[PDB]
RNA sequence: CCUGUCAAACUCCAAACUUACAGACGCCGUUUGACGCGGGGAUUCCGGUGCGCGGGGUA
RNA sequence: AGUGCAAGAGCAAAAGAUAGCUUGACAGUGUUCUUCCCAACGAGGAACGCUGACGCGAAAGCGUGGUCUAGCGAACCAAUU
RNA sequence: UUAGGCGGCCACAGCGGUGGGGUUGCCUCCCGUACCCAUCCCGAACACGGAAGAUAAGCCCACCAGCGUUCCGGGGAGUACUGGAGUGCGCGAGCCUCUGGGAAACCCGGUUCGCCGCCACC
């Protein structure tokens, strides 16, 4: 189903699974990528993606994108080149749909989603001063497959 | 101690010298409380009443202080305690103080016991107090007739100091009536 | 400084785990005073699901009545050394406990103004081991 | 509400703070008040007994006799006048 | 003390801060009070704050205004100098100003009419949708603002 | 140890704010009698909209 | 932890445990709150008294059933004291 | 208060740790079971009687901040949130300005190793 149907967060916090039940295991396959046994701090470049809106991402989009994202770095730097990446969001939201018409229509669980404050850092790349524009490159195409608008942001690199 | 949720007892509780549980049902009653309290060596009596910052203590008697008046025996025992509470009590009585409820603190009720002879002084020395008559000892007892026989069994000294051999339950016949009398400095 | 940090025998606890009595026959004619029952909490397969109920009996002996039952039980065990309590006490064999502590205990077991027994003042394997082997025996 | 007894909804206003749990002092508990004296109504939770409908915590009412060792004290609903039968326990000077 | 004057009608607002005008002794539009500083009165300028416009008068506007739109406790009799005098502790309109700034006495005191019903704002006023800061004419004022509003209102 | 996130039915914390009582100012009442009390007569118990806060619902 | 059962809350020289004793789970009659916020409305419920009689305790005191919020039923008629 | 008793507030008082202190004085540990009394078995405890010994426990005194707690400074932060107003912006979700209020985490540095009341007492 669109994301227009749970994109915005406007209903109440709803994650306390002591009281819901039935819910859809997530699609997402993996946060941390790259070299995970490696520190972030052995890095003299850090790229992170920033989520321009607040908003509410599906657990789908959060694969798809994190997918599309890595799957380009190792691509271009190998299946082991030198770099990790994390998707520092999980999805806590519970999501339901009334599927009788208004009639007891509290929905049944559907899936969940990660509510993602504007401003926030969605990924986070990190990657030598050689790899950067293909880190920017795997996070252009991450934001093409979630709701927001967002900015590359690079952090610890003043190597341009 | 453990952390901001950790909860520490009422200091006095961490202490363990005073049963808040007893303490309420013995203010309940509105009448001063005739404390009585033993130390190895020493019988005290205080007779203390409610107050804005603490207990205020009206008027109180420790058995060391008897000697004051005579008593030139050793002073933990049944006649000491008797005495330390007629004497507590006359006081008591002398500060306008007419009536009180025993407060024995963490000892034990059990018959015969010097908190009880504490309350049969009090008792004596006109203070009106919530009491029961056979918890008391038996007059003699409270004499230290007890402890006299006890010397009959003798062939050593029971008093090292040399306060006669077979001990005197008069001087304590004595010593009462001394209070007993009208004059007598209080 | 010493006198009064000198170990000594509070007392000798000589009890029979069974688990269904007429055991307590012996003990009372081993140490010397009547024996406890012992009851049980909680229930089990092992047929023992009647929480109050017979199962064992137990002595506790003090001064004399439990040194006078020492002269001839501690003959009977080989003491070890992990056999032997962090606060200095030690179970061997039916059981025969040993309970060691300093001059003071009483401070911890009074009931007015009662307080725990400060570590340093604790007794310690090695000054019980001390205390012990130094009296007709050996350790280890 | 989903039901209307007593304790409904009184889960914060009912429960100490964790280091105020346990015993309450027996000083409170034996207070003194005289007629006229203003006093505020706050049910403490480790006191059960001599509360009063939890709906009231937070008045300020007028002491006006006892029953028992129980006081008396009056005070206002909205607009309508009522008197509730509270312990000292679950009182305090105004002021 | 400060000059209260009401630019925004009653209908749609909030019926405690009508109360507070109400208190405040105006109860129309454009009509003006002179209001101590104190932390009472404070409390309720800032209430109003939205729909009034207020701030220190000088001492001449304040004898403009006085003069020009003060009245008695009832009648239509102007308050000039000799009606000042005549009936109050000051010996003309200044006196009384001079008085009324330094927070000395009331116009009630002196038998006036607490209210001060000014005429619209000759050329108007800067918009009642925005406060000062943003080139509307709601909210506080410098005395050069203040001025400026009442002796446009005199 | 280090490292990545959450809570309508979590809370070591914690507002703005609402609220009891009192005093002060304001306003009001003492020929326009307030506050309150007793009595006669109702109508009314399909509501709607904006804004703020909401719960449900893709809407 | 336990405290009969939802959930939330209370409780540690206890409101929990063990032991012992006991029948206040008593009769009568009220005050007050609740039921029904405010704001009228019954049964029911609770809190807090008093009179009478008791239980326990050294005593203060506690006991108007169960630590607290669910476990309830008019008139007419019948049986019963 | 050269060591006590009863408390109030109930961690600023907790946890942990160092140093000091007692001949006829105080509190203790301590000594001891004929008695009042006591252990479902133990004078362990409780109760009673008592001073040969001790300051090692407790307790009292002086002190340490590592943990927990209280408060304060500076920073975070007038940020987050928010009562009132707007023909301000934004497709919208939402944001912004004016006015009145104003956190929390964390960090750094201070504080806190109880305060006070009545009684008795070289
Ligand atoms: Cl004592
Ligand atoms: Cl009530
Ligand atoms: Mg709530
Ligand atoms: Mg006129
Ligand atoms: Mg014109
Ligand atoms: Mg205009
Ligand atoms: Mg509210
Ligand atoms: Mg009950
Ligand atoms: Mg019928
Ligand atoms: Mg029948
Ligand atoms: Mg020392
Ligand atoms: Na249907
Ligand atoms: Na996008
Ligand atoms: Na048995
Ligand atoms: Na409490
Ligand atoms: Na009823
Ligand atoms: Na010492």
């Amino acid at each position: 189903k669109p994301a227009s149907m749970y994109r915005d967060i406007d209903k109440p916090a709803y994650t306390r699974r002591e009281y819901i039940t039935g819910i859809p295991g997530s699609k997402i396959a993996q946060h941390k990528m790259g070299r995970k046994q490696k520190d972030a701090d052995d890095y003299p470049v850090q790229i992170s993606l920033i989520v321009e809106e607040t908003v509410q991402l599906r657990h789908g989009s959060l694969e798809a994108s994190r997918l599309s994202a890595n799957r380009h770095l190792i691509k271009e730097l190998g299946e082991e080149g030198d770099y990790k990446m994390t998707l520092r969001k999980f999805p806590h939201q519970v999501l339901r749909e009334n599927k009788d018409g208004m009639r007891a229509a509290f929905g049944k669980i559907v899936g969940t989603a990660a509510r993602v404050q504007a401003g926030e850092q969605l990924f986070t790349a990190y990657c030598n001063v050689e790899d950067a524009e293909h880190v920017k490159e795997a996070f252009r195409r991450a934001y093409n497959k979630i709701t927001p608008s967002c900015r590359i942001d690079s952090s610890p690199a003043g190597n341009a | 101690a453990t952390g901001p949720r950790y909860k520490v007892p009422m200091r006095r509780r961490r202490e363990a010298r005073t049963d808040y549980h007893q303490r309420l049902r013995l203010l309940k009653s509105g009448k001063p409380r005739l404390v009585a309290r033993k130390s190895n060596k020493h019988v005290r009596a205080q007779l203390v009443t409610l107050g804005p910052n603490g207990d205020d203590t009206l008027a109180s008697a420790h058995s060391s202080d008897l000697a004051e008046y005579g008593w030139e025996a050793p002073t933990g025992n049944m006649p000491s305690a008797y005495l330390t509470g007629l004497l507590a009590g006359l006081r008591a009585q002398e500060a306008g103080v007419e009536e009180a409820v025993l407060d024995i603190g963490l000892n034990s009720p059990t018959p015969g016991s010097k908190v009880f002879a504490i309350q049969e002084g009090a008792i004596d020395a006109g203070l009106d107090i919530p009491h029961n008559d056979d918890v008391l000892a038996d007059w003699q007892r409270t004499r230290g007739a007890h402890i006299a026989e006890y010397d009959e069994q003798l062939e050593e000294p029971l008093y090292s100091g040399d306060f006669d051999a077979a001990d005197l339950p008069e001087h304590f016949d004595e010593l009462r009536e001394t209070l007993l009398d009208g004059d007598i400095e209080l | 400084f010493h006198e009064m940090r000198e170990p000594r025998i509070e007392k000798v606890v000589v009890h029979m785990g069974i688990g269904h009595a007429n055991a307590e026959d012996i003990l009372g004619e081993i140490t010397g005073q009547m024996p406890v029952r012992t009851k049980a909490k909680r229930t089990v397969g092992e047929f023992d699901i009647r929480e109050g109920d017979p199962i064992g009996a137990k002595v506790t002996l003090r001064d004399e009545m439990a040194e006078e039952f020492l002269q001839t039980a501690l003959p009977l065990a080989e003491l070890a050394t992990s056999q032997f309590d962090d606060t200095g006490n030690f179970s061997f064999g039916l059981d025969v406990t040993v309970n060691l502590v300093r001059p003071g205990y009483r401070v911890a077991k009074r009931d007015k103004a009662s307080r725990s027994i400060p570590t340093k003042h604790r007794l310690n394997p090695a000054d019980a081991v001390a205390f012990i082997e130094s009296t007709y025996d050996v350790e280890v | 509400p989903s039901s209307n007894g007593p304790l409904e909804g009184t889960r914060g206003k009912l429960k100490n703070k964790p280091r105020d749990r346990g015993t309450s002092p027996p000083q409170r508990a034996v207070e003194e008040f005289d007629d006229g004296e203003k006093v505020h109504l706050k049910i403490d939770p480790s006191v059960p007994n001599g509360r009063f409908h939890p709906r009231f915590d937070g008045q300020t009412g007028t002491v006006e006799g006892k029953q028992g060792d129980a006081y008396k004290v009056d005070i206002v609903d909205g607009g309508k006048e009522k008197t509730i039968i509270v312990t000292a326990a679950h009182l305090r000077r105004q002021e | 003390m400060h000059a209260l004057v009401q630019l925004r009608g009653e209908v749609n607002m909030h019926t405690d801060i009508q109360d507070t005008l109400e208190m405040l002794n105006i109860h129309h539009v454009n009509h003006c009070t002179l209001v101590p500083e104190t932390d009472a009165y404070r409390g309720m300028v800032a209430k109003v704050n939205d729909f009034v416009a207020f701030g220190e008068p000088s001492q001449e506007t304040l004898e403009t205004v006085l003069a020009t739109r003060a009245e008695p406790l009832e009648g239509d009799a102007d308050v000039d100098d000799e009606w000042v005098a005549e009936h109050t502790d000051y010996d003309d309109i200044s006196g009384l100003a001079f008085a009324l700034l330094s927070e000395e006495t009331t116009l009630r005191e002196q038998g006036l009419s607490p209210t001060l019903r000014l005429h619209p704002p000759r050329g108007g006023h800067d918009g009642v949708k925005h406060p000062v800061k943003e080139g509307g004419q709601l909210g506080k004022h410098d005395t050069e603002g203040i001025d400026d509003l009442l002796e446009a209102m005199r």
